[PDB]
């Protein structure tokens, strides 16, 4: 079996996009395998993936982003398994940054704010953010809040007092483009009064 | 998923191209080129306009350069080419250097598109 998944990042570096694919099952030593993609491309007809460590991927500006394209696993010449994908559906956004919580003794709440480089982009602009936070007492028990802007607020009396909280955010394409979740933004730790 | 593919993707390249040309204006303004006279975006089936206007943008493609400019040109063309069959109507040259033209050409390509969509 040669199952594999792939995620694209539009305008990742400047105006160039990336495409990263991986093999589902962790195995096969220094494989004679290599990846390729055709269709939905411009200047060229097909492009050759590079191969770094254990992952394969490319960085072009050549993605048309209209209609599907053929991504096939190949050895020398022998084509094995292919897969017609529409890169605008497998978009993994860049993680949010500048996360920060501010406490206002005036209104008795916690203002969560963060930034995303997707706001200044041309394609994947609209995102759907997911703020998650757990308590020191608990471990794998997080509570998510699905926002749509870069500012959230949590009222004092909504979570333990004298409690220390860990908070983080991630993003996802929420509009025309579809895809997976972004990595998590580094965590912020603050203590409750 | 019918016309969304335009503004969300295709229109992206069209605007980026027009922006690089914001500095163009009065100097050459209206020259009334044969093309806009001959072919026109008439409500009476205007997809035949873009099917031509698409091939025409293909005349600004130099020695297959890798600039963002050429690439957007490709995208707008091929993009409009392919966005035509999937969107209904369908079927199956020298060089141009004039940017005053290229601009107007993109204006129209922009207009007609949403004209057929909206
Ligand atoms: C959100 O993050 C972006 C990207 O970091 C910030 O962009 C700034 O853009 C201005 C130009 O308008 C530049 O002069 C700055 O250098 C950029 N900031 C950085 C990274 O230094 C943007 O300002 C941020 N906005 C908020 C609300 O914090
Ligand atoms: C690691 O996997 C490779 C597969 O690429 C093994 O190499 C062999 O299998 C290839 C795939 O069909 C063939 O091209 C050959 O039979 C052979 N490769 C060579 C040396 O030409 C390789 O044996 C595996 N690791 C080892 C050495 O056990």
């Amino acid at each position: 079996d040669y199952s594999f998944s792939c995620y694209s990042q539009l305008e990742v570096n400047g105006s160039q996009h990336s495409l990263t694919c991986a093999f589902e099952d962790p195995d096969v030593n220094t494989t004679n395998l290599e990846f390729e993609i055709c269709g939905a491309l411009v200047e060229v007809k097909c492009l050759n993936f590079r191969k770094l460590q254990e992952i394969y991927f490319i960085e072009t500006k050549k993605f048309l982003l209209i209609g599907k394209s053929n991504i096939c696993v190949k050895v020398g010449e022998k084509s094995l398994t292919c897969k017609k994908i529409d890169l605008t559906t497998i978009v993994k956004p860049e993680a949010p940054f500048d996360l920060s919580v501010v406490y206002r003794e005036g209104a008795n709440d916690f203002v969560v704010t963060f930034n995303t480089s997707h706001l200044q982009k041309k394609y994947v602009k609209v995102l759907m953010h997911d703020v998650a936070y757990r308590q020191e007492k608990d471990e794998n028990k997080w509570t998510h809040v699905n926002l749509s802007s870069t500012k959230l607020t949590l009222l004092q009396r909504k979570l333990q007092p004298a409690a220390m909280y860990e908070i983080k955010v991630r993003s996802i394409p929420d509009h025309y483009f579809k895809g997976f979740w972004s990595e998590w933004s580094p965590s912020y730790y603050f203590r409750t009064p | 998923k019918d016309g969304k593919q335009y503004e969300s993707v295709l229109m992206v390249s069209i605007d980026q191209l027009l922006d690089s040309m914001k500095e163009i204006g009065s100097n050459c303004l209206n020259n009334e080129f044969n093309f806009f006279k001959r072919h026109i975006c008439d409500a009476n089936k205007e997809g035949m306009f873009l099917f031509r206007a698409a091939r025409k943008l293909r005349q600004f493609l130099k020695m297959n350069s890798t600039g963002d400019f050429d690439l957007h040109l490709l995208k707008v063309s091929e993009g409009t080419t392919i966005l035509l069959n999937c969107t209904g109507q369908v079927k199956g040259q020298k060089k141009l250097n004039d940017l005053c033209f290229l601009k107007r050409l993109l204006q129209e390509i922009k207009t007609c598109w949403n004209k057929i969509l909206m």
